[PDB]
RNA sequence: GAAGCAUUUACUUUGAAAAAAUUAGAGUGUUCAAAGCAGGCCCGAGCCGCCUGGAUACCGCAGCUAGGAAUAAUGGAAUAGGA
RNA sequence: AACUGCGAAUGGCUCAUUAAAUCAGUUAUGGUUCCUUUGGUCGCUCGCCACUUGGAUAACUGUGGUAAUUCUAGAGCUAAUACAUGCCGACGGGCGCUGACCCCCUUCGCGGGGGGGAUGCGUGCAUUUAUCAGUGGUGACUCUAGAUAACCUCGGGCCGAUCGCACGCCCCCCGUGGCGGCGACGACCCAUUCGAACGUCUGCCCUAUCAACUUUCGAUGGUAGUCGCCGUGCCUACCAUGGUGACCACGGGUGACGGGGAAUCAGGGUUCGAUUCCGGAGAGGGAGCCUGAGAAACGGCUACCACAUCCAAGGAAGGCAGCA
């Protein structure tokens, strides 16, 4: 028998889908611009490395 | 002679050999891509092994084998059955009540691959283990090490 | 039951050995699915854990890939022609994991008829016309037709290939173990297995 | 053995339990959980025996079940939960609070924490992997499976979370010169520095830990757990700081003990 | 510090790992003891409780690890295919 | 009361079997399975009931059978987190092939170089193949993740038709709907815990009045399979002729379960360990199975053998090496 208590149920459900899609979407968000910094760091120590050999091969 | 000896077709199951051979390439010389792995423990891949052209799935460079657990070592003393050699393995026993020791040995059947070409009696060899390969089998020769040879008459 | 236990099994001295426990169910065995061509019927076996197998009974149809143009279609399977194991698999017609089959070849010319637009595995050509023809035209606009034409110079295909695709048939290898899966599954034979293959084919016959 | 054993006898229950021989033939036997069997202390016994709020396992049963006990900020109602290594219990009635580390003897102490400090724990990383969609993991030595860490956590570091999110708050490097507890073995519960690690292919690494007193021992790399940034500690030391007293010595403090007390 | 050892072993010393119980052994007046793993200190009473233990050793041989290198075994240049 | 779920594979007993077997220390799974706990994951899929679908069956009523059992038949009801069947939403699209058409181009008659795109065909995780490239990782992957072409078993994988306790919030379009907190149960998969199983190395009493064994009917190895949870002569086919032994194989005995340990007591040693902890094995003897995550279970079943109980002689019921 449909009871407002079984609506009820069917709502959170329903809550418990979008809570779970919003907590995926902010979780890859924040890593993407941990990724972002991180390895951005990466490539400007390569780019460090490239400027110690350009700088040890001109003295 | 050839390689392909047996009633089924002996490849290298990760090579994929029918990769479009078209009129751009040489016909010949074509040579197939040989899969070889570097096994850890600081043991070198023979030369024969990367360039050679045998097929052995139990071989630990071109095979489908991995070595893990004890390493240990025998002398040669038996290299009948085909891909399979018997080493064998002195050792001296404690005996507690005499205080003295006692002189024992076993065998073990070990797989031989046909990287090591000249291997003969008396030999000296690394074996790894790997998983069972057969009913008696469970090690695989890593490295061969002549004994008082290399010249002859 | 049947049992793959090894307390069986002689001593490596030869020596024969004790068992000092009956046999469990963890060793236990199951008689062979001995898959044959017909239509599907597959009987699922509850395994260990809880888990399922799948005894492919009868199969007539499996996916089988082209390899060098990376095709994979759903085809029939005609006929089993070679088996290394034993021959009384091929004179039953069993579906085993390394045998040798021949299938239906209309998918994979159906591809390259779209692919390439060549005719391929025609005897003599015209007689299929109102549907090879618009098939292979289109009376296609120009950029598309050059495309088209940059796929043609690449388009090659080995003389026992076209020998194969014109008798209709092709020899493929299965790759999975009907029996454990439910499926026959497999590639095309090219090359030099191909040779290798035909010449045993060759030899058994004479 | 036909299955999985439910039963525990006494005497081959751990011996850092601190159980006695003639109260009973069967010892606690604790659950699955997140921490092993040999390196665990079931609430059963740590709150009869150590802290002695109950006299039996009913009266334990019933304040287990009356909903306050927290481990890890969550209420577990099991008598026989596996509360282990460098957990939080917290009790929020008498207002306790306590943490599960290991004393100089490699047995499980009362140590009671702040409560600003109950907040977070420290977990050791045992695992780095890429799940499905190319997203990575990490499992700590918890059953903690916390996704999306910082790229630079690698195995065997440790990370700083904080209850009641479960997220990674900080973390550091397994690296020479950090500070370190064993928990495992014969040095069990000491700390100290880690001043090298000598790597051995195959089998086991085994680090050597010098502590304060220039006491040096070595352990293997699976019963290191650090604990600090170069020197200071991230977490409350217990009575005694992990340096380990000599029989002789301890012998010497207890009788200096008793003749001031005496 | 990344890598390797100008042989490889035995041997010896060290370090990890060898269930608990039992044995040896520390502490503790079970009324003594065999035992046990407990107990001890102030109350003029709010004391709405304080201190402390539940050590340590040993655990053959085989396996792992780091120092020594005498003793004992073993190996390198003789058609030089030597460094 | 009964259906459903779970447990009954733990514990207890005994030591008959068992001599590299069991077992102990060591090591391994990169060669597997795993109920439960714990942590992840559960609008990631473009695809005329959803304000809730369908049929039964127990308990219950009532008519019975049999000498006899925890034996059950026929009739009449009625439930589900049992058994099935099956949407909506997210949902706007995105991405990959396909490309009729449309636009700017060397322009001269063309060769043109770039762009938009209607229409179609596919999409997520798990499965089974094949190919390509080389985000994290190990001493070492044919690892992990990615890309492509497909497949996806009707004894047919997931993508909630379940249940409690508080009861509140929004209303224009309009007051009749729409929203909400905390749990319980549930799940395919990944990890974790408890393991289990298979392996590596070394180690066991007496006997030669046991010196050669094993190999047709698998003995040792190779190739391809089958089966299995997986590695493997585990089994099959085709090959090769191997494998072990005076460093005692093979065979026989044991009044042999193994070990932690026990007695003795200079140092050495000699005996003992059925017996409360760990491991194994068995349930009168052999054999075969069902159910389940887990048993070749015996306070489960089937069969034979040996004992044995009740019978109205047609049948029926058994298993103390659990506590007495
Ligand atoms: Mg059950
Ligand atoms: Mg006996
Ligand atoms: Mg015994
Ligand atoms: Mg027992
Ligand atoms: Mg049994
Ligand atoms: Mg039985």
């Amino acid at each position: 028998l449909v009871t407002p208590r079984v609506l009820q149920h069917k709502r959170r459900r329903i809550a418990l889908k979008k809570q779970r899609t919003k907590k995926n979407k902010e979780e890859a968000a924040e890593y993407a611009k941990l990724l972002a910094k991180r390895m951005k760091e990466a490539k400007e120590k390569r780019q460090e490395q490239i400027a110690k050999r350009r700088r040890l091969s001109s003295l | 002679a050839d390689i392909q000896t047996e009633r089924a077709y002996q490849k290298q199951p990760t090579i994929f050999q029918n990769k479009k051979r078209v009129l751009l390439g040489e016909t010949g010389k074509e040579k197939l891509p040989r899969y070889y792995k570097n096994i850890g423990l600081g043991f070198k891949t023979p030369k024969e092994a990367i360039e050679g052209t045998y097929i052995d799935k139990k071989c630990p460079f071109t095979g489908n084998v991995s070595i893990r657990g004890r390493i240990l070592s025998g002398v040669v003393t038996k290299m009948k059955m085909q891909r399979t050699i018997v080493i064998r393995r002195d050792y001296l026993h404690y005996i507690r009540k005499y205080n003295r020791f006692e002189k024992r040995h076993k065998n073990m059947s070990v797989h031989l691959s046909p990287c090591f070409r000249d291997v003969q009696i008396g030999d000296i060899v690394t074996v790894g283990e790997c998983r069972p390969l057969s009913k008696t089998v469970r090690f695989n020769v890593l490295k061969v090490t002549k004994a008082a040879g290399t010249k002859k008459q | 039951g049947i049992s793959r236990d090894n307390w069986h099994k002689r001593r490596k001295t030869g020596g024969k050995r004790k068992p000092y426990h009956k046999k469990r169910k963890y060793e236990l065995g199951r008689p062979a699915a001995n898959t044959k061509i017909g239509p599907r019927r597959i009987h699922t076996v509850r395994v260990r854990g809880g888990n399922k197998k799948y005894r492919a009974l009868r199969l007539d149809v499996g996916n089988f890939s082209w390899g060098s143009e990376c095709c994979t279609r759903k085809t029939r399977i005609i006929d089993v022609v070679y088996n290394a194991s034993n021959n009384e698999l091929v004179r039953t017609k069993t579906l085993v994991k390394n045998c040798i089959v021949l299938i239906d070849s209309t998918p994979y010319r159906q591809w390259y008829e779209s692919h390439y637009a060549l005719p391929l595995g025609r005897k003599k050509g015209a007689k299929l016309t109102p549907e090879e023809e618009e098939i292979l035209n289109k009376k296609r606009s120009k950029k598309i037709q050059k495309k088209y034409d940059e796929r043609k110079k690449n388009a090659k295909i080995s003389s026992l290939l076209e020998e194969q695709f014109q008798q209709g048939k092709l020899l493929a290898c299965i790759a999975s173990r009907p029996g454990q899966c439910g499926r026959a599954d497999g590639y095309v034979l090219e090359g030099k297995e191909l040779e290798f293959y035909l010449r045993k084919i060759k030899a058994r016959k004479g | 053995a036909r299955g999985p054993k439910k039963h525990l006898k006494r005497v081959a229950a751990p011996k850092h339990w601190m159980l006695d021989k003639l109260t009973g033939v069967f010892a606690p036997r604790p659950s699955t959980g997140p921490h092993k069997l040999r390196e665990c202390l079931p609430l059963i016994i740590f709150l009869r025996n150590r802290l002695k709020y109950a006299l039996t396992g009913d009266e334990v049963k019933k304040i287990c079940m009356q909903r306050f006990i927290k481990i890890d900020g969550k209420v577990r109602t099991d008598i026989t939960y596996p509360a282990g290594f460098m957990d939080v219990i917290s009790i929020d009635k008498t207002g306790e609070n306590f943490r599960l580390i290991y004393d100089t003897k490699g047995r499980f102490a009362v140590h009671r924490i702040t409560p600003e400090e109950a907040k977070y724990k420290l977990c050791k990383v045992r695992k780095i992997f890429v799940g499905t969609k190319g997203i990575p993991h990490l499992v700590t030595h918890d059953a903690r499976t916390i996704r999306y860490p910082d790229p630079l956590i690698k195995v065997n570091d440790t990370i700083q979370i904080d209850l009641e999110t479960g997220k990674i708050t900080d973390f550091i490097k397994f690296d020479t010169g950090n500070l370190c507890m064993v928990t495992g073995g014969a040095n069990l519960g000491r700390i100290g520095v880690i001043t090298n690690r000598e790597r051995h292919p195959g089998s086991f690494d085994v680090v050597h830990v010098k502590d304060a007193n220039g006491n040096s021992f070595a352990t293997r790399l699976s019963n290191i757990f650090v604990i600090g940034k170069g020197n200071k500690p991230w977490i409350s030391l217990p009575r005694g700081k992990g340096i380990r007293l000599t029989i002789a010595e301890e012998r010497d403090k207890r009788l200096a003990a008793k003749q001031s007390s005496g």
